[PDB]
DNA sequence: AGGACAGCGTGTCAGCAATA
RNA sequence: UGCUGA
C-alpha cells in the first residue's frame, strides 16, 4: 500500500526563519531520485539535527497486507503487524497537487502538499513516481532515522 | 467636548433625514415607490439586489461558491429550481446585446441611417458637387448627398436604418428579473463570463478532479443572483 | 481692497496639482477654488471639458442638468464618507439622491422639502 | 399573474402569526400536532405541511390587487 | 483669428446638436476640422444653416447667428419673416451676450405657428452631453409613453420630472409633457434606465 | 429691481431631589 | 433648576 519510498538527508533545519515553539521545518533532499522534501516535524517527540539520514515511506494504509484502513482510530487493535519498523508516524491528508511551473518544456514534476494537522509537507519530484496521489487523499508518514 | 457637541448633530441629521425617506418601500413590481405611488425608482438598487445578499456575488468570491457547489445546491437552491428555470427569454436578450456590440466597438460615434449613407462621401466629393456655393447654409457636396439619398433610393430596400439602429434595452428593464430566469444585470453576466474563461482554462491544468461544468457553475451564480432580490 | 483690478467671477485661485494617477501618472489637474462652469468652456482645447467635476451640484443640476447632479451628490456623499474608512453601499446614496432630485430640481431633504 | 411567485420574508411571519391567532383562538389544527404548546410552533407545521388555507391578497401602489393561495406560493 | 475658432466650435457644436434631434446632417458637417471650415466658409449671415429632417421632409429647422450681440424683438420679427416666407415652423438663434428680457417672452408669445428657441454662444462652446457624467436622454415616442404607464400602472405626474430650462432638455428640444427615457451608465447595474416627464 | 433685513429653526438617552 | 448614569 505504499505511495512512495525514499532515503532523504537533512539539508537546511529552518530556512525561511519563521520558527515556531516544538515543530521545526526540515529541507530535505533525497538520494538517488534528487527528490525534494519540506517537512514540518515535532521536533520535542523526535529530535532532528542537519546532516541526518532517515528512511521515509508515505502509505495509504499501516497494514501492509492489502487491507484498507477503516477512518477509526483504535488504539486497542489486534492486528500489531502494521508498520512499526518507523520511530516517527504521522497521518494526514493531501490538499493540493500541482504541475510545476516550466512551461514549453517537458517540466512533468509535480509538488504534493500534504497537512498533518498543522504540520505541512511538500514533495517536488519526477511526476512518474507521484501518481499514487491525489487531492483529499489520507496518507501516512512514516519515518525512521539511520 | 468634540464627542458631546458631535453627537448633538448627528442626532438631528439623522432625524431628518429618516423623517423624510421613511415611506420608500419596494413594491410587487420590483419598484421602489413612495406613500403617494411616486414612482422614485424603478429597480431599487439601479438592479434591485437587497445588499447583504450581494456579498458572495461579487467575483473572486465564485472560486467559493464553486467549490462548495454540491453543499450549495443541495442546501439552498436543490436539484429542483434548477430544472424548474426556462432561461431562453433573456438568454436570446443577451446574445442580441453581445451582437449588437459586436458590430459596434465604438457606442459613441453618432449612429444615423443617413450618417450610414456616407461611404459614397469619396463617391460625391471626386468629381460630382465640385460646382456650388452654399445654397441654404449647408455646402456644395451636402445637397448632392441630400439629393441622391432623399428620393432617389429604394423605397422600402433603402434599410440602411439595420445598420444604424439602437443597442436592445437592457434585461432588468424588459424581462422582470424577479420571474424571468437568466435575466440579470449587465455588469454580472460580464463576470460571469470573465470568470467562466478564467476557470475553464484552470480544470484544463487542475490535478484535482472537478465535477463541475461551466454550464452548470453558470445556473449556479444565475440562481443566486434571482435569490438576492 | 475690495477693488480687484480683474478676475473670473466666482474664481479666487488656479492651481495645477502634477499628478492625480499612478495607473497612467501622466494625468494633470486644473484645480480650482471657485466655481464658474461657462468661463472654462473656452478652453475646449488645453483642457478636458469632459472629465469637468465640481462640488455645487447646484451649478452642475444647471449647466448639465438634474440626472448629472444625481453622481455629483452620489459622488459627494462617498467622498465624505471616504475620509474616515467608513463605506456605505451605493445602494443607499442611488436611492437617496434619486429621492432628493426625484421632481427636477435639487431639493433639502429638510423643513422645507416636506 | 405577474408577481414572485415565491412567498416575501414578510408574508410567512404574517402567514404565521395569522394562523397561530387562529390556532390559539380554539381553531382545528389540520398538521396532527404531536405535544407542542406553542401556536407558532403549529404554525410552522402547517406551513410546512402545505396546509394553510388563506390568501394572500398583494396590493399594487395604484389600488389594484392580485390574489394568492398559500399552497400555490413557493416557501424557501 | 480667434473669432474663427469661436465660429467653428459653435457650428461643430450645432451641426452634433441638430443631429442628435434626429436632422439630417453628412459624417463631413461632424468630422469637419478648422482648415476646412476657414476653407468653405468671415460673416456671421453665410453660417445660417438650414437642416431637414428624417421624416416629414416639410419638418425642417433653420438656424440663425445674429449680428447683434444683444437680440431685440426687432431682430426677432426681421427673420421670423423670413421663417414665415421660406415656409418653415422651427428656428435656433444662437445669440452673442444675450436676449433683451422682453425678447425671451417674445420667442415665447409666437404660438406653434413659429416656434424658436435662443442659445447663448458661450453655452454651445463645447458638447455637454459628451460630459461623463450626462448619461443618454431618448425622447419617448408617444406610443412607448403609454405602454410604460400601463407596465408600472402610474399616471403623467407621479413620475420624476425634468425642468423645461434644464441644459440637456433645452439641447434635445423637448417639450414640456415630454417624457424621456435616460440611461445612466451605473458602476452597480451597468446601463440603468429611467424615465423623466419634462416640465 | 439692487438690496435690508427680522425671523424662524432644530439639538442621543434614561434616573433622583424638589418644588413651580 | 443643580446633580448623576450610559
Amino acid at each position: 500500500g505504499i505511495l512512495f519510498e525514499d532515503i532523504f538527508d537533512v539539508k537546511d533545519i529552518d530556512p525561511e526563519g519563521k520558527k515556531f515553539d516544538r515543530v521545526s521545518r526540515l529541507h530535505c533532499e533525497s538520494e538517488s531520485f534528487k527528490m525534494d522534501l519540506i517537512l514540518d516535524v515535532n521536533i520535542q517527540i523526535y529530535p532532528v539535527d542537519l546532516g541526518d539520514k532517515f528512511r521515509l515511506v508515505i502509505a495509504s494504509t499501516l497494514y501492509e497486507d492489502g487491507t484498507l484502513d477503516d477512518g477509526e482510530y483504535n488504539p486497542t487493535d489486534d492486528r500489531p503487524s502494521r508498520a512499526d519498523q518507523f520511530e516517527y508516524v504521522m497521518y494526514g491528508k493531501v490538499y493540493r497537487i500541482e504541475g510545476d511551473e516550466t512551461s514549453t518544456e517537458a517540466a512533468t514534476r509535480l509538488s504534493a502538499y500534504v497537512s498533518y494537522g498543522g504540520l505541512l509537507m511538500r514533495l517536488q519530484g519526477d511526476a512518474n513516481n507521484l501518481h499514487g496521489f491525489e487531492v483529499d487523499s489520507r496518507v501516512y508518514l512514516l519515518m525512521k532515522k539511520l | 467636548v468634540d464627542t458631546a457637541v458631535k453627537t448633538s448633530r448627528s442626532g438631528y441629521l439623522q432625524r431628518c433625514i429618516i423623517k423624510h425617506l421613511e415611506g420608500l418601500v419596494v413594491q410587487y413590481d420590483l419598484t421602489v415607490r413612495d406613500s403617494d405611488g411616486s414612482v422614485v425608482q424603478f429597480l431599487y438598487g439601479e438592479d434591485g439586489l437587497d445588499i447583504p445578499k450581494t456579498q458572495f456575488l461579487q467575483p473572486k468570491q465564485f472560486p467559493f461558491l464553486a467549490s462548495n457547489y454540491e453543499v450549495i445546491m443541495k442546501s439552498q437552491h436543490l436539484h429542483e429550481v434548477l430544472s424548474r428555470a426556462d432561461p431562453k427569454k433573456a438568454l436570446h436578450h443577451f446574445r442580441a446585446i453581445k451582437k449588437w456590440q459586436s458590430k459596434h466597438p465604438n457606442t459613441l460615434l453618432r449612429r444615423g441611417a443617413f450618417l450610414s449613407y456616407s461611404q459614397k462621401i469619396q463617391e460625391a466629393v471626386k468629381a460630382l458637387k465640385l460646382e456650388s456655393e452654399n445654397r441654404n447654409g449647408r455646402s456644395p457636396g451636402t445637397q448632392e448627398m441630400l439629393r441622391m439619398w432623399y428620393e432617389l433610393d429604394e423605397e422600402s430596400r433603402r434599410k440602411y436604418q439595420k445598420k444604424a439602429a439602437a443597442c436592445p434595452d437592457p434585461s432588468l428593464s424588459v424581462w422582470r428579473p424577479d420571474i424571468y430566469f437568466a435575466s440579470v444585470s449587465e455588469t454580472f453576466e460580464t463576470k460571469v463570463d470573465d470568470y467562466s474563461q478564467e476557470w475553464a482554462a484552470q480544470t484544463e491544468k487542475s490535478y484535482e478532479k472537478s465535477e463541475l461544468s461551466l454550464d452548470r457553475l453558470r445556473t449556479l451564480l444565475q440562481l443566486k443572483w434571482q435569490r438576492s432580490l | 481692497h475690495g477693488a480687484v483690478i480683474y478676475a473670473t467671477k466666482g474664481i479666487t485661485r488656479c492651481l495645477l496639482n502634477e499628478t492625480t494617477n499612478n495607473k497612467n501618472e501622466k494625468e494633470l489637474v486644473l484645480n480650482t477654488e471657485g466655481i464658474n462652469l461657462p468661463e472654462l468652456f473656452k478652453y475646449a482645447e488645453v483642457l478636458d471639458l469632459r472629465r469637468l467635476y465640481s462640488n455645487d451640484i447646484h451649478a452642475i443640476a444647471n449647466t448639465y442638468g438634474i440626472e448629472a447632479a444625481l453622481r455629483v451628490i452620489e459622488k459627494e456623499i462617498k467622498d465624505v464618507f471616504a475620509v474616515y474608512g467608513i463605506a456605505v453601499d451605493p445602494r443607499h446614496l442611488s436611492l437617496v439622491a434619486d429621492y432628493m432630485c426625484f421632481e427636477g430640481v435639487y431639493k433639502p431633504l429638510n423643513r422645507f422639502g416636506i | 399573474r405577474i408577481t414572485t411567485p415565491y412567498m416575501t420574508k414578510y408574508e410567512r411571519a404574517r402567514v404565521l402569526g395569522t394562523r397561530a391567532l387562529q390556532i390559539a383562538m380554539c381553531a382545528p389544527v389540520m398538521v396532527e400536532l404531536e405535544g407542542e404548546t406553542d401556536p407558532l410552533l403549529i404554525a410552522m407545521k402547517e406551513l410546512k405541511a402545505r396546509k394553510i388555507p388563506i390568501i394572500i391578497r398583494r396590493y399594487l401602489p395604484d389600488g389594484s390587487y392580485e390574489d394568492w393561495g398559500v399552497d400555490e406560493l413557493i416557501i424557501t | 483669428e480667434e473669432e474663427t475658432y469661436r465660429l467653428w466650435k459653435i457650428r461643430k457644436t450645432i451641426m452634433q446638436l441638430c443631429h442628435d434631434r434626429g436632422y439630417l446632417v453628412t459624417q463631413d458637417e461632424l468630422d469637419q476640422t478648422l482648415e476646412e471650415f476657414k476653407a468653405q466658409s468671415p460673416r456671421r449671415t453665410d453660417l445660417t444653416v438650414l437642416v431637414a429632417h428624417n421624416d416629414d421632409p416639410t419638418d425642417q429647422m433653420f438656424v440663425f447667428f445674429p449680428e447683434e450681440p444683444k437680440v431685440g424683438i426687432k431682430t426677432i420679427k426681421v427673420y421670423c419673416q423670413r421663417m414665415q416666407e421660406e415656409n418653415i415652423t422651427r428656428a435656433l438663434i444662437v445669440v452673442q451676450q444675450g436676449m433683451t428680457p422682453s425678447a425671451k417672452q417674445s420667442l415665447v408669445d409666437m404660438a406653434p405657428k413659429y416656434i424658436l428657441e435662443q442659445f447663448l454662444q458661450q453655452e454651445l462652446l463645447i458638447n455637454i452631453t459628451e460630459h461623463e457624467l450626462v448619461p443618454e436622454h431618448v425622447v419617448m415616442t408617444k406610443e412607448e409613453v403609454t405602454e410604460l404607464l400601463a407596465r408600472y400602472k402610474l399616471r403623467e405626474n407621479q413620475l420624476p420630472r425634468i425642468q423645461a430650462g434644464d441644459p440637456v432638455a433645452r439641447y434635445f428640444g423637448i417639450k414640456r409633457g415630454q417624457v424621456v427615457k435616460i440611461i445612466r451608465p451605473s458602476e452597480t447595474a451597468g446601463r440603468y434606465i429611467t424615465y423623466r416627464l419634462v416640465q
